[PDB]
RNA sequence: CCGGAGCGAAAGCGUUUGCCAAGAACGUUUUCAUUAAUCAAGAACGAAAGUCGGAGGUUCGAAGACGAUCAGAUACCGUCGUAGUUCCGACCGUAAACGAUGCCGACCCGCGAUCCGGCGGCGUUUGACCCGCCGGGCAGCGUUGCGGGAAACCACGAGUCUCUGGGCUCCGGGGGGAGUAUGGUUGCAAAGCUGAAACUUAAAGGAAUUGACGGAAGGGCACCACCAGGAGUG
RNA sequence: GCAAGUCUGGUGCCAGCAGCCGCGGUAAUUCCAGCUCCAAUAGCGUAUGCUAACGUUGCUGCAGUUAAAAAGCUCGUAGUUGGAUCUC
């Protein structure tokens, strides 16, 4: 949000969900921002970087949790097709 | 439920007229009764000759004399 | 006297590695400390007790009361908790009602009614809250309407920061612990609904379990 | 309030069954609803068992046995200690006691 | 019966999206839908749909984006004037920075903004937000 | 909460009208390791009842303060609860062979 | 019948002293008379009392409610046991058909350590209803 | 004696405590006292 | 009972019958 | 992992096929039934071993990403998998609850017991459901050994596997421990790891003299 | 045999066999081409009891008689027993006629059984049985229900209603007076349908919690209780 | 409720107050008065209509499992409501 002069007047911008596009509440403690470290072409060991996911505690608690991770992991190319 | 059809407002006005009888406060407003056996006749005071000096009783929980007339 | 924490939120936020109170709504974390409510909100933060409402258990011997506390906190601007204690006496339930009323402080977002000037006045769309049977609606309301609600939820709504509103309140209102908690509710929701400002794709950083791991 | 689910019957897809009656009390209770109790016995109780072999003609003659449907209704069932109350949870085992 | 066609779609729409779907198959297929779904789409609440051209009234599957909260009918599908289409956005549209209501005018299928411009009005088929 | 910065085990402040149908307020204050039965009763904790009579008649002030365990000391009894058994620490050892 | 504080106090002596009791309730009555200060001398005796009926169960096997470092570290031997030959390591590895093919989908599918077992005809893998 | 001890009894007296205005008064605590 | 309410009235308002219908 | 170093050889799945991850009981949940290769004539459900190995590198994917090795929580309640998770804290660094998880750990904070990780980790989802309901009125994922019988109620990262059956799932845990250990600078990848993997496996009482 | 099984619009429906007409579901690359959905005033059906005219009348049994029981007992219990209970023809159109939940249609969780039709698969037994799939139907469990509600509870939705609109009919407006009075109407009658008012009242009621209580069940404890006894007391 | 006296004297379920809940049973913050205080103010109280309160007449916008409530069930005309499809 704006103030029609370039200014962002929301004192905090919650995280979307990675799978269901889902506002992340503030009280939403069932949610999980999980991270998923990458590793190097040659050798496959641990570098340094990683890929975030967050998901929502709904998603999570109705057993779809990881099966968007699973998905966001071959869009990423994390996990093989 | 209700209808909703563009064409309904015979219908709509037709239940709503019946309904409103069954409201105690509309039908006591809009009939003979309640207006004919209202003494004062729908007025708002009313004069009248002292005929009695009659105390009725507070009910219960009360005990009482309450000083009456009847006019 | 001097605060000790016994969880990692708490260790973080008393060796200033978070800085604003956002990170950890931003995360989702609990807050399970009420030292750290007001480590960040203790300037300006005044609370209100709603009503103390005797309750009574009835027993072999006699009525066991117990008084309740509805105290509702807030820093008047984005900001809001309410905090429910029931215990013996009315000046522990107060106390411990407040504890709670800090740990359920929430941020509540502000839009505007049409143009956007200054800063952000009432709600940004008509959000509803439920509990029980009382339902409350806070609908968007023009610059200088001011709080068009009843006494109960109006603490409530200026606690929050909210200028403006039109409330409309359905069911029995007459319960002061359902109709307080079911404004709160209603307040919950404006940071939860999705508008289409908030449709950019979401940037993650280094959450402070991650970016202070080894401290 | 609904007390259970099943109306304290088995009746599902039905407007009527036929009534039939108690043992004790004779009273008419629906097939479905009365608590029934297949008893199967010997003829001969245990403490007469061994008078009988005593005093049988044959070898090996293996005694009868004596088949009792019995049909209670719920007040019947209950005062003979047949079924007993149960918990508000403990009301939806539906399987028979070992 | 199956009556109002628009509904069943909107309504297959509106659910699928708390069920948290990224597709939903709507069974009926019409030009109303489709040019109501062009609305939507062109706004950024759903993405793109492939229309399933059987020897039928035909099938549509629509990808969702996750940005749309309830998109609905109105039954009735009364009709609004161009001074009363102001008391129509108060009370079905969430907010006044916001949310759409897509009428039927004789310059097409639109929203409610577009017939403000085209200074046209119509009947009403519902509203998304 | 003056026996409480003065001292360690709690106390009982009950200053009100016990028995009454009308000042039938007991007003109970309790907290803080209260003993009632057994012979160590006695010597732990000592009962204090006074009266103040005000205008509207006179009120009771029973006072039940329990004494720490202060070994040889007139701050507590200078012995333990029956219900107390404290073990040492096992004695640190390394000097086995 | 002995009560929770007989039961506490006869549990940490164990834990803290093992090296020294014994199995004689006069014996174990001293050290305990030693090394902890009970006020009565009843007391004294109940600890003494069950902490020698605890050695006749120690002597037998572990407890759940005391750990001494002499059955722990048969515990810790045991646990970093590790046989000359690995269970998994087979030579000669019995499949079914079904598992024959998810194999033959991989890229390897040709195993000499695999014997392809035919499952018996009839699907009887339930249990009767009733 | 009785032979139903636990009765009313009297006109104004009853077998509970029952105050004339619920705690309130100058004799008698019991009224509103929650923020103290 | 509520049966046994509605059975007087059968009985009372059958009555009145009887005694308006002698009267005519 | 979808590199060509991080493809399973012939020495892992010869392993799976010998403790029996593979079989996966009579019965199947409807969000593993992407898991699942094809049911037998004895109504087991076969698991693909290739998709059990893409969500353990996914798995372990998420293990290396936490900084420190100790916020990494692996809790296992049944006796199959009890010294599997000890062992396996004992090769990476992490925590263990082996016994009887104790309710409120998560989330007493007063409680003396009181233990706040990053990740989870249990063994059964079912068995394991005390610390996976816990766990979800905090912030901590999971990543659970999950059986074709298993629901996925709060589990972040299945892992399809038979989690019943000591050589089943003491293999698991071995094969987790070196990929973690692979993904970090102390395993080379080339030569076989030296832990073999029946020090992961329960034992009865009864075996263990003999 | 007989089931939380089947059928029927409901009420209701259980020996064999035959006859007459009808029906759901399934199967179809058959046919018609919107003929449909819900429906005021109308109409069919409609447990038990009751009414009218015949036949019949074993058991049971209103009323009634008598024998008990009790302070009384025209009740409960027992012995006899009328109308009824069964059939035929014609009325009454009433039930806790209940899933206390109208009908049609759309979207919406999972799992295992069950009845019917169809499809496929590997054997066993002379169609039966075993393993899946599809449509329809009576239901159940897990939902600690993504949701709903005042709870209880609800996936035959009571879900997709403040983010309030698929179509339509009936119907509720604090509790009593009262389904009463009167009028109309129907009926042989009993009664049905329609149906107020004066007046009276601050509550009535729903779900759940704690306690108390039970001539409710289970599990336990003392001679201020008892069994077996000793002293008595009156 | 609803802004404003544990004040003082009198009365003792009497007289009276009270829209409602209630108050008065010899120590009444509620009656009769004194003092004090509160609210609006040249106004203010009361009685009866009417409107908003009332989403308790609900077209917007109510309900009908258990609180008042879906006809016992089905058929059936008026009435209401009706699949997709023709230049995009
Ligand atoms: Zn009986």
């Amino acid at each position: 949000m704006q103030n029609d002069a370039g200014e962002f007047v929301d004192l905090y911008v919650p995280r979307k969900c990675s799978a269901s596009n889902r506002i992340i509440g503030a009280k939403d403690h069932a949610s999980i921002q999980i991270n998923i470290a990458e590793v190097d072409r040659v050798t496959g060991r641990f570098n340094g970087q990683f890929k975030t996911y967050a998901i929502c505690g709904a998603i999570r608690r109705m057993g779809e949790a990881d099966d968007s991770l699973l998905r966001l992991a071959k869009t990423d190319s994390i996990v093989a097709k | 439920g209700k209808c909703r059809g563009l064409r309904t407002a015979r219908k709509l006005r037709n239940h709503r007229r019946e309904q409103k009888w069954h409201d105690k406060q509309y039908k006591k407003a809009h009939l003979g009764t309640a207006l004919k056996a209202n003494p004062f006749g729908g007025a708002s005071h009313a004069k009248g000759i002292v005929l009695e000096k009659v105390g009725v009783e507070a009910k219960q929980p009360n005990s009482a004399i309450r000083k009456c007339v009847r006019v | 006297k001097e605060w000790v924490p016994v969880t990692k939120l708490g260790r973080l936020v008393k060796d200033m590695k978070i800085k604003s109170l956002e990170e950890i709504y931003l995360y989702s974390l609990p807050i399970k400390e009420s030292e750290i409510i007001d480590f960040f909100l203790g300037s300006a933060l005044k609370d209100e007790v709603l009503k103390i409402m005797p309750v009574q258990k009835q027993t072999r011997a006699g009525q066991r009361t117990r008084f309740k506390a509805f105290v509702a906190i807030g820093d008047y601007n984005g900001h809001v908790g309410l905090g429910v204690k029931c215990s013996k006496e009315v000046a522990t339930a107060i106390r411990g009602a407040i504890i709670l009323a800090k740990l359920s402080i929430i941020p509540v977002r502000r839009g505007y009614w049409g143009n956007k000037i200054g800063k952000p006045h009432t709600v940004p769309c008509k959000v509803t809250g439920r509990c029980g049977s009382v339902l409350v609606r806070l609908i968007p309301a023009p610059r200088g309407t001011g709080i068009v609600s009843a006494p109960v939820p109006k603490k409530l709504l200026m606690m929050a920061g909210i200028d403006d509103c039109y409330t409309s309140a359905r069911g029995c209102t007459a319960t002061l612990g359902n109709f307080a908690k079911a404004t709160f509710d209603a307040i919950s929701k404006t940071y939860s609904y999705l508008t289409p400002d908030l449709w950019k794709e979401t940037v993650f950083t280094k959450s402070p379990y991650q970016e202070f791991t080894d401290h | 309030t609904k007390k259970r689910r099943n109306n304290g019957r088995a009746k599902k897809g039905r407007g009527h069954v036929q009534p039939i009656r108690c043992t004790n009390c004779a009273r008419c209770v629906p097939k479905d609803k009365a608590i029934k109790k297949f008893v199967i016995r010997n003829i001969v109780e245990a403490a007469a068992v061994r008078d009988i072999s005593e005093a049988s003609v044959f070898d090996s003659y293996v005694l009868p046995k004596l088949y009792v449907k019995l049909h209670y209704c719920v007040s019947c069932a209950i005062h003979s200690k047949v079924v007993r109350n149960r918990s508000r949870e403990a009301r939806k085992d539906r399987t028979p006691p070992p | 019966v199956r009556m109002n066609v628009l509904a069943d779609a909107l309504k297959s729409i509106n659910n699928a999206e708390k069920r948290g779907k990224r597709q939903v198959l709507l069974r009926p297929c019409s030009k109303v839908i489709v040019r109501f779904l062009t609305v939507m789409m062109k706004h950024g609440y759903i993405g793109e749909f492939e229309i399933i051209d059987d020897h039928r009234a035909g099938k549509i599957v629509v990808n969702l984006t996750g940005r749309l909260n309830k998109c609905g009918v109105i039954s009735p599908r009364f009709d609004v004037q161009l001074k009363d289409l102001e008391k129509w956005q108060n009370n079905l549209l969430p907010s006044r920075q916001f949310g759409f209501i897509v009428l039927t005018t004789s310059a097409g299928i639109m929203d409610h903004e577009e017939a403000r411009r085209k200074h046209t009005g119509g009947k009403i088929l519902g509203f998304f937000f | 909460r003056f026996i409480m910065e003065s001292g360690a085990k709690g106390c009982e402040v009950v200053v009100s009208g016990k028995l009454r149908g009308q000042r039938a307020k007991s007003m109970k204050f309790v907290d803080g390791l209260m003993i009632h039965s057994g012979d160590p009763v006695n010597y732990y904790v000592d009962t204090a009842v006074r009266h103040v009579l005000l205008r509207q008649g006179v009120l009771g002030i029973k006072v039940k303060i329990m004494l720490p365990w202060d070994p040889s000391g007139k701050i507590g009894p200078k012995k333990p609860l029956p219900d107390h058994v404290s073990i040492v620490e096992p004695k640190e050892e390394v000097l086995s062979t | 019948v002995r009560t929770k504080t007989v039961k506490k106090a006869a549990r940490v002596i164990i834990e803290k002293y093992y090296t020294r009791l014994g199995n004689d309730f006069h014996t174990n009555k001293r050290v305990c008379e030693e090394i902890a200060i009970i006020p009565s001398k009843k007391l004294r005796n109940k600890i003494a009392g069950y902490v020698t009926h605890l050695m006749k169960r120690i002597q037998r096997g572990p407890v759940r409610g005391i750990s001494i470092k002499l059955q722990e570290e048969e515990r810790e031997r045991r646990d970093n046991y590790v046989p000359e030959v690995s269970a998994l390591d087979q030579e000669i590895i019995e499949v079914d058909t079904d598992t024959k093919e998810m194999l033959k989908l991989l890229d390897f599918g040709s195993l000499s350590n695999l014997q392809v077992t035919q499952p018996p005809v009839g699907m009887n893998f339930k249990t009767p209803r009733g | 004696k009785r032979e139903f001890e636990r009765h009313s009894g009297s006109d104004r007296s009853s077998v509970r405590s029952e105050e004339k205005r619920s705690g309130s008064g100058s004799r008698n605590w019991g009224s509103v006292r929650d923020h103290m | 009972r509520a049966k046994w309410r509605k059975k007087r009235m059968r009985r009372l308002k059958r009555k009145r019958r009887k005694m308006r219908q002698r009267s005519k | 992992g979808g590199l060509d170093v991080l493809q399973m050889k012939e020495e892992d799945v010869l392993k799976f096929l010998a403790a029996g991850t593979h079989l996966g009981g009579t019965n199947l949940d409807f969000q593993m039934e992407q898991y699942v290769y094809k049911r037998k004539s004895d109504g087991v459900y076969i698991i693909n071993l290739k998709k059990t190995w893409e969500k353990l590198l996914l798995a372990a994917r998420a293990i290396v990403a936490i900084e420190n090795p100790a916020d990494v929580c692996v809790i296992s309640s049944r006796n199959t998998g009890q010294r599997a998770v000890l062992k396996f804290a004992s090769a990476t660094g992490s925590t263990t609850f082996a016994g009887r998880f104790t309710p409120g750990t998560f989330t007493n904070q007063i409680q003396a017991a009181f233990r706040e990780p990053r990740l989870l980790i249990v063994t059964d989802p079912r068995a394991d459901h005390q610390p996976l309901t816990e766990a979800s009125y905090v912030n901590i994922p999971t990543i659970a050994l999950c059986n074709t019988d298993s629901p996925l109620r709060y589990v972040d990262i299945a892992i399809p596997c038979n989690n019943k059956g000591p050589h089943s799932v003491g293999l698991m845990w071995w094969m987790l421990a070196r990929e973690v250990l692979r993904m970090r600078g102390t395993i080379s990848r080339e030569h076989p790891w030296e832990v073999m993997p029946d020090l992961y496996f329960y034992r009865d009482p009864e075996e263990i003299e003999k």
